[PDB]
RNA sequence: CCUGAUAUUGAAAUUCGGCACAGCUAGCUGUGUUGGCUUUCUAACCCGCACCACUUAUCGUGGUGGGAGACAGUGUCAGGCGGGCAGUUU
RNA sequence: GGUCCUAAGGUAGCGAAAUUCCUUGUCGGGUAAGUUCCGACCCGCACGAAAGGCGUAACGAUUUGGGCACUGUCUCAACGAG
RNA sequence: GUUAAGGAACUCGGCAAAAUGACCCCGUAACUUCGGGAGAAGGGGUGCUCUUUAGGGUUAACGCCCAGAAGAGCCGCAGUGAAUAGGCCCAAGCGACUGUUUAUCAAAAACACAGGUCUCUGCUAAACCGUAAGGUGAUGUAUAGGGGCUGACGCCUGCCCA
RNA sequence: UCUACCCUUGGUCAGGUUGAAGUUCAGGUAACACUGAAUGGAGGACCGAACCGACUUACGUUGAAAAGUGAGCGGAUGAAC
RNA sequence: GCCGUCGAAGGUGGGACAAAUGAUUGGGGUGAAGUCGUAACAAGGUAGCCGUAUCGGAAGGUGCGGCUGGAUCACC
RNA sequence: ACUUGAGUGCAGAAGAGGAAAGUGGAAUUCCAUGUGUAGCGGUGAAAUGCGCAGAGAUAUGGAGGAACACCAGUGGCGAAGGCGACUUUCUGGUCUGUAACUGACGCUGAUGUGCGAAAGCGUGGGGAUCAAACAGGAUUAGAUACCCUGGUAGUCCACGCCGUAAACGAUGAGUGCUAAGUGUUAGGGGGUUUCCGCCCCUUAGUGCUGCAGCUAACGCAUUAAGCACUCCGCCUGGGGAGUA
RNA sequence: AUUAGCUAGUUGGUAAGGUAACGGCUUACCAAGGCAACGAUGCAUAGCCGACCUGAGAGGGUGAUCGGCCACACUGGAACU
């Protein structure tokens, strides 16, 4: 779980780490790594879009198979490694063709697993097979959205989904945010819940390791004089004085919905969100 | 639990005396074959406590048989400690 | 930004109202014409959807699929929010 | 307890405060002597619960009052060197 | 640079100076998040010469460098004898901390912060730059991303929807 | 080419000091298993130069310098330069 | 007569325990009941009581568990 | 050396004794459409409220979470707190009959240590019903009161704590002992074992009625509050006070 | 016992010195012990026995004159015959 710390310093007063007991073979595989230069919000004009980014520690992207091809070949699981680009851990499967690849690792996985559409396809944790071939009440993750595209929905650490039922051409999926939604019946799904479940209790504990992860400070609005934030200065501290708290570009940020009338999402979203 | 087709084997390798189903030797040997098997239930299950009252009960029974055995035989008391590992 | 009206924009339907009074007992029936709501099919259009060629380029165009489909994107017009921004008065 | 009215019409906790005009509030401690300081009272001109309320070990080239130590800052100045 | 007697009486204010300063020892309170407080405070000893003995490594060993104990003795006003090196204590106020700020009259009690919440986003995501193409968000996908307020930890956060 | 964040590739920090997790041995355990002694070398940790800053004060103010020198002062294995 | 070991009293400093005292301050018993309500003992008119929370001027009221030391007809 | 106490072996049953994992039925609430439509509720009386924008009634639908009708009774079990749908793997103790077995191996327990009904708290999930706090209508001279539709922390699970109650049989444990009748539950003794027929007995829990005895009285009375033995815990007028 | 730890020359050998003699009796190198829930250590109250008082006795309360023993001399040390 989480290994705690003892308050020898005011920095390490309440800091709490995440114990690396589910990591085997800590060195990577030197044929599936691709370089990853950073950018802090610097698009193809050099300007600054999205704020609060940049710096920290160098990384190196690790090529992940989200497609789950190579039908009907038994894949062992060798070693469970660490991945900095994302919240889950990672796996190193070996297909019997000697084609070593990476899989995002579900909850308990060391044994050896199968990808096949409908042969028997062996519904267990780690096996990917399309949603027409999955019985109901079955916790899946890493679903595709468009057929043959690649697994998109629910890829986090400790995330999941749930197949509810089967409609006339689609299936019916309950997502992690609590939003029932129709997905086409030939999208794949890994069966299981993705591992590394103790992730959101990692108390960072210090403004320095919240700072070498690629985060910069975020100055509040009411301390900017009114050239650049609609919560401008005033003498002393001040209540906001608007009918609605505003983002730094005029739009009200506290309450107003933002999505627009969109193609192939109104006829599919049955229930909305629950928050 | 231990069955009564395998409990009888526990007696035979601890027969310093001949044809005795109850001794300061043989039931103590049976109790250890349960303590080593109750305490492996009690390294998988922990919320129960009625077993952990039977666990406390059986050992203090042996601590009275062993303290009787200290006060009869000099080299049989020390043998039974050395034979199973139990103190 | 939001929302209508038409253009690109086609067929199949099923009901529901305004006329028209067509039957001639407030409401029935059923034809000639008008405006809708829906429902389904594919031929435009659309895909930051899969292999395949130009090519030993995750750009592009060309090609059988699979999705979505006369809605969306877009052009003209019209209404409503709009100190996010401008010109000035006090 | 009566009664007017408002959409209900200041709860726990703090209180002459970085918040109190009059005011140098008032009684206690500190000094030979204390408009500043510390502990209390509460009649809050006008504290108050995420423009957070009340406490707090550790940390400060922070701000305010009192002790020992040391001294030309001082009573009171004099001499010498570049 | 030094100074008789006195030592904050000076002054907006102990401002500038003066004292404390090294190593080796004995000893150390309230208070607390049990790590801290703590160099807490208050104290003692150090120089040179001579006699004995126990301590590593190097080496066949005389030889060489590293050291610590008691005892005996000598001299000066003074033995880290010159230069270099913390003053400390009691009680409050604001901010938890290290950090960062007005290049050149303001370094803070302001800004950040780790944590608490609230709301928006089902993926060609919302958001932002750009008339558009293209990009950032991300080769990430609700344990993840953009924004509003409060600012560790502890105990808590009361009524009103005209 | 100064400064403000920022991307890719390098460089630099004398020394000395406390002693976090763990691991091993011993003591008790066989109950609910926790005390000591060694070893290990943790940290926006403490004292201090280079190095980076600019708190108090005196001088300078037709300056030696359109922002500085004298005595002191803070950070110094990182949110560093 | 001088030198040295041991040595009361004195002076310096941080603590440890009781006692005397102190602006205000919180409950407690005492009376005499004037002030405000009836919470128990009859089924005391909402049956009481023991733990444990939360609210109110005032006894106290409600929630979740246990007890009869619970009338009627003892709640068949 | 002895075998009545205490322990095991073998022969046998009765269990809501625990702990993980599945699985099943009936009711409550909320979402989808119809037929349908002015009332549904609530009450000493009434409303506040939901409804006419189509509520309740009424059907299929599907979403959840929680308890576990009938058996169910005096029954059972665990040292207590307590434990009632079913199936599965793992897991303690008690009892009946005794051929066996070493041969007093005991009882009590100051500190220690481990389980503890509910409420409450900490960090995470999930939230139908009931529902402190809370707003509302009237009952009241006054009303959180009692009464009514609403309602959050909480209720359920996993982990770590706090340990109190009318935690009660208001009766501490251990051994032997002394008039008897009547039930009930799981076992053993005498029958052709008549099957829930029967009486005849012996042992262990479980309730009722009742001598001698003891008691202030009530009432216990073989499961003693009787006669004795051992060891432990506590009390010494009522408040002040389980407070400082 | 609403006080649980306590002494450090403290516990012991050894050495020579030291008083009528034994002696941590006072000093020196080594050695790891003393005491303790059977009350060790620390506070407030006290001269103590033979006897006096009361009591059916067992016990409770007392310590004066009278005898035995003990300590002290306005206060705190140290000696000499
Ligand atoms: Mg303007
Ligand atoms: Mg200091
Ligand atoms: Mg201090
Ligand atoms: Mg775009
Ligand atoms: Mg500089
Ligand atoms: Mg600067
Ligand atoms: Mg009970
Ligand atoms: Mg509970």
């Amino acid at each position: 779980a989480i290994k705690k710390y003892k308050p020898i310093t005011n920095g390490r007063r309440n800091m709490t780490s995440l114990d690396f007991a589910e990591i085997t073979k800590t060195t990577p595989e030197k044929s599936l790594l691709k370089p990853l230069p950073k950018k802090a919000g610097r698009n193809n004009q050099g300007k600054l879009t999205v704020r609060h980014h940049g710096g920290g520690h160098k990384r190196q992207y690790r090529v992940i198979d989200f497609k789950r091809n190579k039908d009907g070949i038994n894949a062992k699981v060798d070693s469970i490694q660490y991945d900095p680009n994302r919240s889950a851990n990672i796996a190193l499967v070996v297909y019997a063709d000697g084609e070593k690849r990476y899989i995002i690792a579900p909850k308990g996985l060391e044994v050896g697993q199968i990808v096949e559409s409908g042969a028997e396809a062996d519904i267990k944790v780690g096996n990917a097979l399309p949603l027409q071939n999955i019985p109901v009440g079955t916790v899946v993750h890493n679903i595709e959205l468009k057929p043959g595209k690649g697994g998109q929905i629910a890829r986090s650490a400790g995330a999941s989904a749930q197949v509810l039922g089967k409609e006339g051409k689609y299936v019916l999926i309950r997502l992690r945010s609590g939003e029932v939604r129709m997905i086409l019946s030939t999208c794949r799904a890994t069966i299981g819940q993705v591992g590394n479940l103790q992730h959101e209790l990692v108390n960072v504990g210090k403004a320095g390791r919240s700072r070498w992860k690629g985060i910069r400070p975020t100055v509040r609005g009411s301390v900017m004089n009114p050239n650049d934030h609609p919560h401008g200065g005033g003498e002393g501290r001040a209540p906001i004085g608007r009918p609605s708290p505003m983002s730094p570009w005029g739009k009200p940020t506290l309450g107003k919905k933002t999505r627009r009338g969109k193609k192939s999402s109104d006829k599919l979203i049955v229930r909305g969100r629950k928050k | 639990a231990i069955s009564q087709e395998r409990k009888n084997e526990i007696i035979k390798e601890y027969r310093v005396h001949e044809t005795d189903t109850g001794s300061p030797e043989v039931q103590i040997a049976v109790l250890t074959a349960e303590i080593n098997a109750v305490n492996e239930h009690l390294r998988t299950h922990k919320k129960d406590h009625h077993s952990r009252r039977g666990l406390l009960k059986m050992v203090g029974r042996r601590r009275h048989l062993l303290n009787y055995l200290r006060s009869k035989d000099i080299q049989r008391y020390r043998e039974l400690i050395k034979s199973l590992g139990i103190r």
